[PDB]
RNA sequence: AUAGGAGGGUGCGGCCCGAAAGGAAUGAGCCUCCCCGAAGGAAACCGCGGCGACGCGGGAGUACGAGGGGAGGGGACCGGGGUUGCACCGUCCGUCUUGAAACACGGGGCAGGGAGUUCGCGGCCGUGGCGAGGUUAAGGGGGUUAAGCCCCGUAGCCGCAGGGAAACCGACAUGCCCGCAGCCGGGCCGGUGAGGGGCGGGGUGCGAAAGCGCCCGGAGUCACGGCCGCGAGA
RNA sequence: CAGGAUGGCCUCCCCGGAGGUAGGCGGUGGGGUAGAGCACUGAUUGGAGGUGCAGGGGGCGAAAGCCCCCGGCCUCCUGUCAAACUCCGAACCCACCGCCGCCGUAGAUGGGGGGAGUAGGGUGGCGGUGUAAGCCGUCCACCGAGAGGGGAACAACCCAGACCGGGGUUAAGGCCCCAAAGUGCCGGCUAAGUGUUACUCCAAAGGGUGUCCCGGGCCUUAGACAGCGGGGAGGUAGGCU
RNA sequence: CGGCCGCCGAGACCCCGGCGCACGGAGUGAUCGGGUAGGCGGGCGUGCCGGUGGCGUAGAAGCCGGGCCG
RNA sequence: CUCAGGCGGGUCAGGAAUCCGCCGUAGAGUGCAAGGGCAAAAGCCGGCCUGACUGGACCCGUAACAGAGGCGGGUCCAGCCCCGAAAGGGUGGCCUAGCGAACCCCUGUGCCUCCCCGGUGGGGGCCAGGGAUGACAGAAAAGCUACCCUGGGGAUAACAGAGUCGUCUCGGGCGAGAGCCCAUAUCGACCCCGAGGCUUGCUACCUCGCUGUCGGCUCUUCCCAUCCUGGCCCUGCAGCAGGGGCCAAGGGUGGGGGUGUUCACCCAUUAAAGGGGAACGUGAGCUGGGUUUAGACCGUCGUGAGACAGGUCGGAUGCUA
RNA sequence: CGGCGGCCAUAGCGGGGGGGCCACACCCGGUCUCAUUUCGAACCCGGAAGUUAAGCCCCCCAGCGAUCCCGGUUGUACUGCCCUCCGAGAGGGGGCGGGAAGCCGGGGACGCCGCCGGCCACUAUC
């Protein structure tokens, strides 16, 4: 942008605490999200290749399917209906 | 449960937009437009934020009865009365005050009334404003049941 | 000729006249009575409180109230015009400007002149004709004093098949599922559902291959008027 | 760059069609700003006790010689505080679901089309810069394009959003006169003409036995608080000079 | 300065009728009424043409002044 | 297979590489800015291997929402390999910087196509790859105008004002210190707080269909933080004479020499020879000396035209109220 | 006893006991399949005679660490909202809605849970 390409917002906002550090447990990597199911997105900056941009950050959407090892998310970043792919890493289960 | 009159102090100017939108879920829209609502959770939440800006306090059945009366219409002029409220769907205007009580009719679900009674002004002046919490000397907010008050010398 | 100005506006007085077109003499300004009566709402005096200012009860939503109706009295102006006093309010006009009463710009005054037009093309729209077709141009014949209108002329354009650089190839007169309008049955609900939306399959191009692109279950054509762009001096 | 175009945005028309979620609450998500601190990455102020050592002074000299010592180089319980630090962290903002509220079939929610306009200002909050005024971000009632009553008048401070005429009552603010309405009431403060000014108008550190009001000390016939009547010894000139 | 009380005082707010707009067919609206840029829609006037129907020396248009309506 | 670094022991000049144990959650390393991530790893080692692959999508950034090309990455599947026991991984370097339009040309590969018709030559074209615009969503590019001209602009400089008060001027508080001794007869640092609009500067508010500059001259108003005169207090006041403080604008506060000069320097007088505001008072009152145009020379610089807070000569002051 | 997980220190440090431990370790042979740019140490083929002593399992003790709570500081620091409310134009305060860290004191906490076998067992010893 002048000062975006994937990161700006961000040092402090991708840093935890000593205790949140530390590569985080197998379960999440191995973690499957079912299709009609609604997922929180939450960035999990200890993986690297395929980590959401800091504005998607806290976003809610629907797992509208997968590509192959990650899934694609449809979700609403403002009014705009994107679909985003990411890792089951980036992905929690709603409830 | 418990019903509660509130009255808008200070209009549809001199307010942010938040709480502009805010007044319109509890059907106010002027200066001098009261309405009854009922005690529920989010209506509560909601009367709180909007406080500054309103006159609230708790309303009985008895001055209710005596508001229906005098000020309601539909049409023009005219006093809200036994054989009124018969052909409305009731027989009598404690029965419909008393269901307002209840909870289970809301002033627009009785038939031929407003949800707004467009009161007069108070009487007299004040003296210690409007301008300042009830706490202070003024009348802004929760207030007792002194809202019955108010509404008298506004007739 | 002792009193203040964007020259006035609104209300209410003075003075001034008013034949006509106005309303009214079949009753004008005007006056009086009776009643209904919104929002509102006293007084005298009394009682009881309050340091007192003053509140409270009763008087009382009464007296009173805009406005309206009816009836009555009187009998010629009233509206309206000219000008002016008083109370109140009032720093032109147009433009420029974030802000103009302006020490920003422009104006002596009045009259006359004085600025969105035409053509082509494209995109819109409304109306109208016809319909899987529609529409004729040029021309001469014709008719007429001339001419328009009337008839002939289908040259030619567009649509009825699209994809592709071209070679070149070439499709669903709807099979499945929702549901608006509407219809139907029941007592809001349950069907049927054109239009429509959602699938499937097909035509073509690229392609070892896979994967994508466009297209596909018949509506256009012409006329009139208007809206706007762009090209023109515009 | 004192200019265009394309959005956002404004209007008109048309199409499809049932929910929509600005509002508020709970549930399920995201977070390091106020604040706070020594637990890191971190910059550093200060004295101790180590004498662990690079060395400028000394010693049994064999000038820091085996061994201790002193600028000192760096541990250790301590010691200042931290946009780009954190052992931590609100209020608050926002995503999503349900509910409730409200809005909607005279069409919301969304799509396509036609026609535009495309110098900003401004109070407050939170800021960044700069002594400042000024400039620039962000959210904002509002002015711009919006009157009216009040703030003496005063683009944006207050009340208020305005069809025509009539009647009534309040609001902002005021109640000595000009000017509507109080030569108001109780009590404390005042003696400066302070003030009578929310304001755009209205000058400070310091200091006054100037006042009034609260505090605990000394101390009360064990009555010096000041006066006054009597007081100010002897050793002794303390010694030195 | 700290309490307290009675009033004054807006196009606000209240109230009666009228008027437009929106909606209702071949009355209803607490939830309608400020307005520049700009969009949208309706009417008036002006000259001449055509069609239709009238007027004029028994006094046209124009001019001047006054009345009346929207 | 797990680290800088520390600790003790060995080796060496301490030390390093190197050795042995103990401590050690990441301070190490990952080419390179910064940040984040990471310990049976992305760090370390050994072996093997060359996918830094071809093709076509998907998505996001680019350019949040919300239009916006090119370009980048991540993520898929198809194909071919690679390694691994397989699962599984590899669309280069842990991630984020290291890139480029329209057009034109050339390469690699096959075919399509070239005007009555064929053969041949030579052309054109589809796709993909590579090649610049670095002023980077991409003109083809050096200067002067005081000889200038026009449209505009107070959106913007010069004068003045307004705003502002760092700078400037002036004041108050505290009192280190010397004055033989004694802070205040006198002098007075460090530091801290105000006032004024008089210097300088900042502001871009006001004017570009003009609000003419500076200085002098003449003529006048106002202010005091007062130079003198009046009235007062102290003293390290003997007198004579100073020094310091208080009231006070009623009056006075001059003439000459240089500079265009406001200001400043100088002479002798004087009771004293005070300052500041008023469009940096005073040009519809004068003057026009200075800022200063079109003419010219010199110094400096420039290829040159030509320039100068360098010097210098000469260069209009309208109007009947 | 074992093996496979989940929450991932509430299962950290320290110390204590036992084994209801062929089977899991130490331990012993290394010829062979096989690990060492040096060593069967490591990796792997082979065995259990010996040791329960670790480990490992089970039980317990909190002094340290970590998790959570109560009270004190504190509804204080801080804050959303409003004011002709106050100040010379900054701004602040009150109400109203909320309310943190550091620290002190007082505590729970030295695991829990899921599947499957197994000397012993047919269960839970562990």
């Amino acid at each position: 942008q002048k000062a975006h390409s994937f990161r700006r917002k961000t040092r402090k906002k991708l840093s935890k605490h000593p205790r949140r550090r530390g590569l985080p447990p197998l379960t999440r990597f191995l973690q499957e999200f079912e299709v009609g199911q609604r997922v929180h997105i939450v960035i999990e900056p200890s993986y690297h290749k395929g980590m959401p941009d800091p504005r998607f950050h806290g976003r809610t959407g629907t797992v509208v399917g997968k590509r192959g090892e990650a899934y694609i998310v449809e979700i609403k970043d403002g009014s705009k209906v994107k679909t985003l792919f990411i890792h089951p890493v980036h992905l929690r289960p709603q409830k | 449960m418990a019903k509660l009159a509130v009255i808008r102090i200070r209009g549809r100017v001199n307010v942010k937009r938040p709480v502009r939108d805010t007044l319109a879920m509890l059907r106010l829209h002027r200066v001098n437009h009261c309405v009854i609502v009922d005690d529920t959770p989010s209506y509560l939440g909601m009367l709180q934020k909007a406080k500054d800006y309103i006159t609230w306090g708790e309303i009985n059945a008895e001055t209710l009865a005596k508001l229906i009366r005098k000020r309601g219409r539909l049409i023009g002029n005219k006093p809200v009365t036994d054989e009124y409220v018969k052909e409305k769907l009731g027989m009598t205007i404690e029965e419909f005050a008393q269901k307002v009580v209840n909870g289970e009719m809301s002033l627009k679900d009785l038939p031929n009334l407003k949800p707004v009674f467009r009161l007069h002004p108070p009487r007299g002046g004040f003296r210690g404003s409007k301008k300042r919490s009830f706490k202070e000397g003024g009348a802004l907010g929760y207030r007792g049941e002194k809202i019955n008050e108010l509404i008298e010398r506004m007739l």
